[PDB]
Formats: structure tokens, sequence, C-alpha cells
């Protein structure tokens, strides 16, 4: 599987960025996402195949993702960053899993395929 | 609360894998519908979700245990639970996406495959055709403990999918057909493991064929012949009803009894 991530870097406060991540070769509508954070590597927000069912993290209200199966990406909108948000940021799918319930949606080992993290900061 | 039929691959004997088999087909249907004989199983529409699966524990000698579920509609495994883990194979449509929600509520961890649990799938990812996979109580006990390692992160995907194919035909099919159920006690008694001749593949690859055949049949007559293959790979036409009475067991739901 191959992984082309967009996004990231310096943004303020308040402010707001939006990761992408586009993948194959896999199939992706039938695909588990999630995207974890590092500092210190934890879970932030994960979509089921369907994008019916979502889960976040200290997150919650901020960001939301999104997934587009024609273009097998998936999304990450950050709202309202804070300082504390700073990460690199990786996103994650499973080839294996449509949809990942209960404790083990934020186990990393339920991902069998990561992107580069990508460096977000944000400063005071 | 589904009804629950045990089976142990320990000690199992051409009679206990009878009388499994046996059980799990009278809670498959009520048999209150027969179509020239066979039974039929409850029509998938309309059909109360309290109603809807059965559940089959198995165990080994290795004194390891996982739970099946299998939907009453086509006999069919759709998923299964081992420790604090459920796992489902893709559904194929919304009312089946909920429906499998009622199914082992109370695990800790709950998984949907990517893929769906048909023949043609699974063998793409067990690396084997059916006909290449070995089949007997050797195998089940094998498949039965590869899908309760493969909770605790000890089974790989490849033989998770190899698993499937053995518990499904000696549990599925065997259900479906006297004679697929036949050729596994043939297994038992000799203590033998084989891969499914052509005769056992045809026939699970031709149910869904012959369901609609036989409820559809004029007198018992088929419009078109239905060609199966013997043991041997011999191939010859099924014209009508009577020479599967003896063979098929159970039938899904294709249309009303008329
Ligand atoms: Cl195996
Ligand atoms: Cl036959
Ligand atoms: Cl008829």
């Amino acid at each position: 599987v191959q992984l082309a991530e967009t996004g990231g870097g310096l943004v303020q406060a308040g402010g707001s960025l939006r990761l992408s991540c586009a993948a194959s070769g896999t199939t992706f509508s039938k695909n588990a996402m999630a995207w974890f954070r590092q500092a210190k590597r934890e879970f932030v927000a994960g979509i089921n195949w369907n994008a019916v069912s979502t889960n976040y993290a200290s997150v919650k209200g901020r960001f939301t993702v999104s997934r587009d199966n024609a273009k097998n990406t998936v999304y990450l909108q950050m709202n309202s960053l804070k300082p504390e948000d700073t990460a690199v940021y990786y996103c994650a799918g499973s080839s294996i899993y449509s949809d990942i319930s209960g404790a083990a949606t934020v186990w990393a080992t339920s991902y069998n395929y990561w992107g580069q993290g990508t460096q977000v900061t944000v400063s005071s | 609360q589904y009804p629950i039929i045990n089976f142990t691959t320990a000690g199992a004997t051409v009679q206990s894998y009878t009388n499994f088999i046996r059980a799990v087909r009278g809670r498959l249907t009520t048999g209150a519908d027969v179509r020239h004989e066979i039974p039929v199983l409850p029509n998938r529409v309309g059909l109360p979700i309290n109603q809807r699966f059965i559940l089959v524990e198995l165990s080994n000698h290795a004194e390891l245990s996982v739970t099946l579920a299998l939907d009453v509609t086509n006999a069919y495994v759709v998923g299964y639970r081992a420790g604090n883990s459920a796992y489902f194979f893709h559904p194929d449509n919304q009312e089946d996406a909920e429906a499998i929600t009622h199914l082992f509520t109370d695990v800790q961890n709950r998984y949907t495959f990517a893929f769906g649990g048909n023949y043609d799938r699974l063998e793409q990812l067990a690396g084997n055709l059916r006909e290449n996979i070995e089949l007997g109580n050797g195998p089940l006990e094998e498949a039965i403990s590869a899908l309760y390692y493969y909770s605790t992160g000890g089974t790989q995907l490849p033989t998770l999918a190899r698993s499937f194919i053995i518990c499904i035909q000696m549990i599925s099919e065997a259900a479906r057909f006297q004679y697929i159920e036949g050729e596994m006690r043939t297994r038992i008694r000799y203590n033998r493991r084989s891969a499914p001749d052509p005769s056992v593949i045809t026939l699970e690859n031709s149910w869904g064929r012959l369901s609609t055949a036989i409820q559809e049949s004029n007198q018992g007559a088929f419009a078109s012949p239905i060609q199966l293959q013997r043991r041997n790979g011999s191939k010859f036409s099924v014209y009508d009803v009577s020479i599967l009475i003896p063979i098929i067991a159970l039938m899904v739901y294709r249309c009303a009894p008329p």
C-alpha cells in the first residue's frame, strides 16, 4: 500500500488545518481508517468503511474526520487548534477490517498500514 | 440469547458428528415449509431479528473454544466470537449490517472484515483453492485453533481464511447437503483427511441454483437441467427433484410455497 499526505506545518491558534491522505493499491472503500499523533503515538480520529461511524479521542468538537471513497482519500479537518495539538500526525488504515469497534479502535495495532508522519506545529 | 449447539473434535466419532449436524439442521428451520420433500429455510424478508441466527460452539482436545454464528436464512457462517473479540464478514447490505450488531453484544472488541465469506474471496486470502485444502476432524481441530489464536494475535490472515473454508464446509455445507455430511462422516470413519472431490465442490457451488430450480419446478421436472460432477469429476445432469432428495437437506427460500 502507498500513501500520499498533504497539509501540515505551522499554524497559529483557533486556526485550522486540513490533513489529506490518499491510499493505494488497496480497496479503500472497504477499509477502516484512523488518524494518530505522537510526541508521546495515540489515537486521534477514526472512521469506518461507509463513513457512518466515526470515533474521536481531547479533540472532540474540534477535529472531524472524513473520507471520499471515489478518490481513495481520508481527511482530518482540525479546528480551534491549541499548542497541545502540536505533534507528528500519521494516517493509518486497515486492509483487513472495514469497521473496528470497541477498545480495539484506538490500538495502533488494529491498523496494518501507515503513512509517514507530518509535523503539525501550533504556535502561541 | 440465540440457540447454542455444542460440538467437540476431541473424541469425535461418526455418530457424534452426525448428531451434531442433525441438531444444526433442526435449529435452522422448523421444517414447516417443505417443497418436494425438501425443507425450506425461513424467508429472510419479515424475519424477526431475535430469530435470525443460531450459535455453534466449537471446541477441541486443546480445550480452546470459539463460537460460530450461522444465519438461519442461508445456513451460512456470518462471523464468530473468540474470547473478548467478535469478527464478522463484510455484510452486503444495510439490513445485514444491522442484523449482526445483535450478535455477541457483550464482547469487548468488535471487528468487521473488509471481505465477505464467499469461497472466491477466502480462497484468494488463504492462498489455496477448496480442492487443495484438506477436510476432516484433524483439519477442523486445527481450524478451531487458528480461529481462537486470531483473537490473541497468533494467527495470520491466510491461515484464518483457510480455517473459515474448513469450518464453513464441515458445518454449513454439511447441514445443507446430506451428501456432503456423508463425505465428512466417511473421513471421520477412516480417520482420514482429504480435499473435497469435484462432487462436493460442484454441489457447494450449485446450492442457490438448486434451491431455485427445485422451488420453481413444474411438477418436479427442471426447465433447465443442472450439471453436477461425480466423485471422479465426470459430469452428469439433474433433470428432476427426485434424485436430489437423498442429496440436498435444506434450501434457501426463493418464493411462496405454491
Ligand atoms: Cl488450517
Ligand atoms: Cl452428487
Ligand atoms: Cl415444483
